[PDB]
């Protein structure tokens, strides 16, 4: 009801309904340390929630007071906890509490509070309807949001949302395929449902990633899939796969390339194959060749691997 | 002269392969960003913290500040954290005074029920626990090891405790892996720990350990520096490290160190920021302790696994704000938080020690060194010392008999 922008927005302090009860004061003691000067809004709308708390009232009017108290710090888990507990009492509609939080959160969408909060209605409504439009709609404001990513898997997983995921996240990877958050979320979904073993399932996924790669072969993220779901298995069981991307290499190379040939020689390394000494020697050459030259910044990430290759691959 | 202004670096920048998404779009825009400001050091010749600035930032700070902070009014042990630390890092001395009203406060802010909470009278919650904690320790004080009340603290543990292994971070809250470092640092610096205390938490905490390498806040979750921080830590407190893979670990940290920028990403494919200049970073010291625990013979031993010298070039040329306290990126405005988390960031890089060694590397001035910090802990290592010691003069309750 009385709005904080309201011009005739009149303090707590000065409003007939709320002189029954005392304002209580911050207790910061005589010295405080990292005080916070509080505008008056703010110091006025916390004293009565410090009231309405303490003395654990349970109204409709302390209802609307932390309405107030969320907008002035949606940071408050205090607030949000006491809201919860009249959102009980008082026993409120839960739709209205869902559209509430539906406005704050596409206000704040980076802020735990609240899509916790977002969360707890959906367990007490057991109801799930709203979440993946509703998600969509904030990833489609910030694609990598991580609260909604959470949260996304978080549904997906309770209410065994499967169906339709891999085609949202193949969507997204159209719009960015570069995006992270959503080659996570393909492979959350895919080792959900299928699982990567069966064989028609690895090959799709495999050829997919390396189209992706094709298209744009400095994406690490199509890299981080494909050693991700690859690597497990064990690299050198496919052995059309080294050729593939030496084939790839003088048209398409990037220090994720090379080192994907290393992981290779290293699994092959492991494998007792043979002419494990030129193996060694092809691996420690791109080990240098990355130290030195296409990836210097981790300089001495790809000497301990080297190092690491002699220490083990030898006499 | 310095990594980032030799012309060879330029061939650093991104190759969006003429495919352009929002990705490449944003990283992009960074870049360019960051090469005027390596182009502004190279105009005339000279790499400096601005201590003097810094410190006047968090003087001010720890006493007063205005309404802009009324978003902290639930995060203020962690504004005492932040800045006792940075302090601390820069070597500052922190009076009496400020001690014991600090101590005194963070007094307020702790629950009947045990914990603490974001300020006096709000409910214990992980995250100020954590801070409030940490803050008492960079203090040091006999005062300010006894503001923690130890029994309830262990039974506000036991209330967020769940049958899977996770914490809660606060009653009614919700859990990723933060709950889980806090929880441990706190407990094993109060030496509080129990048999069950931490039961199943080291196999939840590696549950979140993803096809990435790194850790996600819950498991199927995209790995981040942050949690990935926590994980971690919070295995090696437990000394459960062995739990997670560290080859892919590994693989994955070292990945997030940015080519051109210098500092670090928070996970892939997005943009490099200060604070991860410990939260990855950070990483780098508690893998080399873990390898070694393991017999590793191919480990460094006079460095860590990142670009030592481009970290601290990053935070330097990019995160200082002229007038005090340090930035996520240039173009972003101060605070605690990042002021906090480079210095953090710049220690780690200047400070390698293993088992006997101990290699610094200072860029810029020499004056520019910080103190060291715990990588665990991220207190000094001092720190850690004296209070791991005076809890240790104390049964875990109970007992006793
Ligand atoms: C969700 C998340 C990052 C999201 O980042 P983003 O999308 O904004 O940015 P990015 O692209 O991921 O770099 C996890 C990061 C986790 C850590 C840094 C680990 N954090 C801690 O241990 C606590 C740090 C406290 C941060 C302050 S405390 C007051 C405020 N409240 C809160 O919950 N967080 C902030
Ligand atoms: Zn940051």
């Amino acid at each position: 009801f009385l709005s904080l922008d309201s011009p005739t927005y009149v303090l707590y302090r000065d409003r007939a309904e709320w002189a029954d009860i005392d304002p209580v004061p911050q207790n910061d003691g005589p010295s405080p340390v990292v005080q916070i000067i509080y505008s008056e809004k703010f110091r006025d709308v916390y004293d009565y929630f410090r009231a309405v708390l303490q003395r654990d009232e349970r109204s409709e009017r302390a209802f609307k007071l932390t309405r107030d108290a969320i907008e002035l710090n949606a940071a408050n888990y205090t607030v949000w906890h006491f809201r919860r507990v009249l959102l009980r009492s008082l026993q409120k509609d839960l739709q209205e509490e869902m559209n509430y939080i539906i406005a704050i959160i596409e206000e704040q969408p980076k802020n735990y509070q609240v899509w916790h909060h977002r969360r707890v209605l959906v367990e007490w409504l057991k109801d799930p309807s709203q979440e993946l439009e509703f998600i969509a709609d904030i990833l489609n404001q910030d694609a990598k949001n991580y609260h909604a990513w959470q949260h996304r898997q978080w549904v997906i997983q309770e209410f065994r949302l499967w169906d339709n995921e891999l085609q949202y996240v193949d969507q997204l990877l159209k719009e960015d395929v570069r995006n992270n958050s959503v080659w996570n979320q393909r492979h959350f979904v895919i080792s959900n449902t299928t699982g990567y073993s069966d064989r028609a399932v690895l090959e799709r996924e495999v050829q997919y990633t390396l189209e992706m790669i094709k298209l744009v072969p400095h994406n690490e993220s199509a890299w981080n899939y494909l050693k991700g779901i690859l690597q497990d298995r064990g690299l050198s069981r496919y052995p059309n796969l080294l050729n593939q991307l030496l084939d790839l290499q003088p048209s398409h190379s990037s220090p994720y390339l090379i080192a994907f040939l290393v992981d290779i020689y290293e699994d092959m390394l492991e494998n007792q194959c043979d002419n494990k000494e030129d193996i060694l020697n092809k691996a420690l050459e791109l080990c240098e060749i990355l130290a030195k030259e296409k990836d210097t910044i981790r300089k001495e990430y790809w000497r301990y691997i080297g190092r690491s290759l002699q220490s083990k691959h030898s006499r | 002269p310095l990594y980032s202004l030799r012309p060879e670096h330029a061939r650093e920048r991104l190759q969006d392969d003429s495919v352009e998404t929002v990705t490449s779009i944003e990283q992009a825009k960074v870049e360019e960003k960051i090469q005027e400001v390596f182009s502004s050091y190279k105009f005339n010749h000279r790499l400096v913290l601005q201590r003097e600035k810094h410190f006047h930032y968090l003087k001010r700070g720890l006493r007063q500040l205005t309404d802009a902070y009324e978003c902290l009014d639930a995060s203020r042990p962690w504004l005492c954290y932040w800045i006792l630390h940075s302090l601390e890092l820069l070597d500052e001395p922190i009076p009496q005074i400020v001690a014991t009203d600090v101590c005194q406060f963070l007094e307020l802010c702790q629950s009947p029920d045990g914990g603490f909470g974001g300020g006096p009278g709000q409910y214990p919650h992980l995250a100020p626990t954590y801070a409030a904690v940490n803050a008492l320790c960079i203090i040091g004080t006999e005062e300010a090891y006894n503001v923690i009340n130890r029994e309830k603290l262990l039974q506000y543990l036991y209330s967020l405790k769940q049958p899977d292994g996770s914490f809660l971070m606060h009653v009614g809250g919700e859990v990723d892996v933060r709950s889980a470092y806090c929880a441990a640092s706190v407990a094993s610096l109060t030496n509080i720990i129990t048999p069950d205390l931490f039961e199943g938490t080291a196999e939840w905490i590696a549950r979140c350990q993803n096809w990435e390498g790194g850790i996600g806040g819950v498991p199927g979750m995209e790995a981040h520096g942050g949690y990935t921080f926590c994980g971690l830590a919070a295995l090696v407190i437990l000394k459960k490290e062995r739990s997670l893979n560290l080859k892919s670990l590994l693989q994955w940290v070292t990945s997030r160190q940015m080519r051109f920028e210098g500092g670090f990403q928070g996970r892939c494919n997005k943009l490099v920021d200060g604070c991860y200049s410990f939260w990855q970073a950070g990483l780098l010291p508690l893998l080399h302790r873990a390898l070694h625990a393991q017999g590793d013979p191919a480990l460094s031993m006079s460095h860590w696994m990142f670009h030592q010298q481009a970290l601290q070039e990053y935070i330097l040329m990019c995160c200082q704000c002229p007038a005090g306290g340090l930035l996520d990126k240039p173009g972003k405005s101060r605070d605690f938080y990042h002021t906090c988390y480079c210095l953090s960031g710049l220690s780690i890089a200047q400070h390698f020690g293993s088992g006997a060694m101990l290699h610094d590397v200072v860029m810029g001035v020499p004056e520019n060194v910080l103190q060291p910090t715990h990588p665990v802990y991220n207190i000094g290592p001092d720190k850690v010392i004296q209070a791991t010691t005076h809890f240790l003069q104390k049964p875990v309750p109970g007992f006793e008999e």
